[PDB]
RNA sequence: AGCCAGGAUGUUGGCUUAGAAGCAGCCAUCAUUUAAAGAAAGCGUAAUAGCUCACUGGUCGAGUCGGCCUGCGCGGAAGA
């Protein structure tokens, strides 16, 4: 494995093929073009969901093409169709905004094991019950 | 540099020095920083 | 940094550990990531829970004024950065090849792996241990 | 919350100026049937000690002559514009 | 700018800023900006210094204003010879002896608090300081 | 005093989609891994990135700070 080549990530939600505005001169900053984040960016984003912003490596070398692995998800953007409101914080305690209980957030903790990293379920389980808290989703314990 | 009667630390890096009498104000990142007198 | 007492806490957390222990391991990561981090402390989990302190403060005086009351030879390892990671359950655990396993597995150093206290012995990487 | 005191002798503007720039200031000490006391004490220690918030509440022990005299601070004098005390009232 | 709406007299003797203030306590608010020196504050250093703390502070906080003008200060016009009369009332002033709270906060943090009264204290002309309300 | 030393993955997080994104404007001010880390004190950005301050830290080796009370001095201080 390798140290810090270059690879930094930044992209939006994964169904929007092909960002210009979004990202534009950022994705092809380094030797790597455009062109190629459509086609092998959409490998993979067709088989869980389109329309939901999912993190990938981008080691560049100087061969033409980048070796890439994948992630999961952030916390907050899962945590709207999950949550139920599509805002999240404003005004959290000044005006309490939403909230959430242990029971759903405990299990869509543990679906993300793969990327996440931990001890126990219930370690990883507090802390992404945790992400909710700076919401104004006081969790409902 | 100013030559303010009232000089003081303005960032961080600002440093007091008293040569030959008079206190000045040497500063790192801001040249302009730099200042006598007062 | 906190008062007399609230290192006296810490240390004395750690010698009552000696006394409820046997095996112990060093680790130097002098070039460190925190991905390594969750590997070293994700398998004390894998073991059960929270208890294992892996306790790096290895000062010439910090956690070598321990050593006079628990374990005499360790005063010697003190030189350069350690830890003196102390087990529970199961004598003669299998945490101490995992510090020399996961040196390879991305982790730049690891001390030297050097050991600490079972059979008073230095550098040895022993796959001979209860399983 | 103990502290040691003289007693006055001379006791007007002259004696309490001399006083009040001799590192001490005036107070006095009365309640109960008794006669009030006129009581020379220490800026420095007074000074240290109403900082807490139970020295204008708890019960002080005023040492005079040997004799510990129990008593509360009742009303006092600060100075104008010096962080400083000028007299304190101590009721018993 | 502060005044007083209707007065007795027009025009005020000079009069004599002598002796120690009595408004020296920290009455109302938790802190205060004491006047250690001696003199008289115009209605318009006043209202400069309030808008200095009210500034610094922002939205947040509560003040008071101890001290309020009062007295007339006359002034003669240019290239105007002396008497025929006494001059013309031009701004008001408070008479300011050493121990006087002028200005009181509440409601803000002891570090902050601070920090708006030098901004105050620096459109004074008289010498000041900070004090806290103690008890008795 | 120094000083090879750590000071995170999701946070493009919500909200005015022109991005606010630890540091412009709305409060929260997570909790994990833990030897520690505020979802942040300042610099730096069209915002990121990137430097750090509190702090876990590894050493050296015991005195160090920041205010009061202040008696003497210092600058501010240029004319025929
Ligand atoms: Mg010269
Ligand atoms: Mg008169
Ligand atoms: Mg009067
Ligand atoms: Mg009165
Ligand atoms: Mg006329
Ligand atoms: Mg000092
Ligand atoms: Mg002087
Ligand atoms: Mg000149």
């Amino acid at each position: 494995a390798k140290k810090v080549q270059a690879y930094v990530k930044l992209q939006v939600a994964a169904g929007m093929a092909n960002p210009s505005p979004p990202v534009g001169p950022a994705l092809g900053q380094q030797g790597v073009n455009i062109m190629e984040f459509c086609k092998a960016f959409n490998a993979k984003t067709d088989s869980i969901e389109k329309g939901l912003p999912i993190p990938v490596v981008i080691t560049v070398y100087a061969d033409r093409s980048f070796t890439f692995v994948t992630k999961t998800p952030p916390a907050a953007v899962l945590l709207k169709k999950a949550a139920g409101i599509k805002s999240g914080s404003g005004k959290p305690n000044k005006d309490k905004v939403g909230k959430i209980s242990r029971a759903q957030l405990q299990e869509i903790a543990q679906t993300k094991a793969a990327d996440m990293t931990g001890a126990d379920i219930e370690a990883m389980t507090r802390s992404i019950e945790g992400t909710a808290r700076s919401m104004g989703l006081v969790v409902e314990d | 540099m100013k030559v303010r009667a009232s000089v003081k630390k303005l960032c961080r890096n600002c440093k007091i020095v008293k040569r030959d009498g008079v206190i000045r104000v040497i500063c790192s990142a801001e040249p302009k920083h730099k200042q006598r007198q007062g | 940094m906190a008062l007399n007492l609230q290192d006296k806490q810490a240390i004395v957390a750690e010698v009552s550990e000696v006394a409820k222990g046997a095996l112990s391991a060093v680790v130097a990561d002098s070039r460190g990531v925190t991905v390594d981090k969750m590997t070293e402390l994700r398998k004390a989990g894998r073991e059960a829970g929270v208890y294992m302190r892996v306790v790096r403060n290895t000062l010439l005086r910090r956690a070598v004024e321990g050593t006079p009351f628990e374990c005499l030879k360790d005063a010697f390892v003190g030189p350069t950065l350690i830890a003196y990671s102390m087990e529970h359950p199961g004598a003669a655990a299998r945490l101490f090849k995992e510090f020399a396993k996961a040196n390879a597995k991305f982790e730049v150093k690891a001390a030297a792996f050097e050991g600490e206290l079972i059979p008073a012995s230095q550098i040895d990487r022993l796959a001979t241990l209860p399983t | 919350f103990t502290i040691n005191a003289e007693v006055r002798k001379e006791q007007g503007k002259g004696a309490s100026r001399r006083l009040r720039a001799a590192n001490k200031f005036p107070a006095i000490i009365y309640g109960g049937k008794e006669a009030p006391l006129a009581i020379e004490l220490d800026h420095d220690k007074v000074m240290n000690m109403q900082a807490k918030a139970e020295f204008y509440s708890e019960v002080l022990t005023i040492v005079v002559d040997g004799k510990e005299i129990k008593v509360k601070a009742q009303d006092v004098q600060r100075h104008p514009y010096k962080p400083k005390l000028q007299h304190i009232d101590f009721v018993r | 700018m502060l005044q007083p709406k209707r007065t007795k007299f027009r025009k005020m003797h000079k009069g004599r800023n002598r002796g120690l203030a009595q408004g020296t306590d920290v009455s109302f608010g938790s802190f205060g900006l004491k006047a250690v020196g001696r003199g008289r504050l115009t209605a318009r250093q006043i209202e400069a210094a309030r808008r200095a703390m009210t500034r610094a502070v922002k939205r947040q906080g509560k003040i008071w204003i101890r001290v309020f003008p009062d007295k007339p200060i006359t002034e003669k016009p240019l290239a105007v010879r002396m008497g025929k009369g006494k001059g013309n009332v031009e701004y008001w002033v408070a008479l300011i002896q050493p121990g006087k709270v002028l200005y009181e906060m509440d409601g803000v943090p002891e570090e902050l608090a601070r920090e708006a009264f030098k901004l105050a204290a620096a459109k004074l002309p008289i010498k000041t300081t900070f004090v806290t309300k103690t008890v008795m």
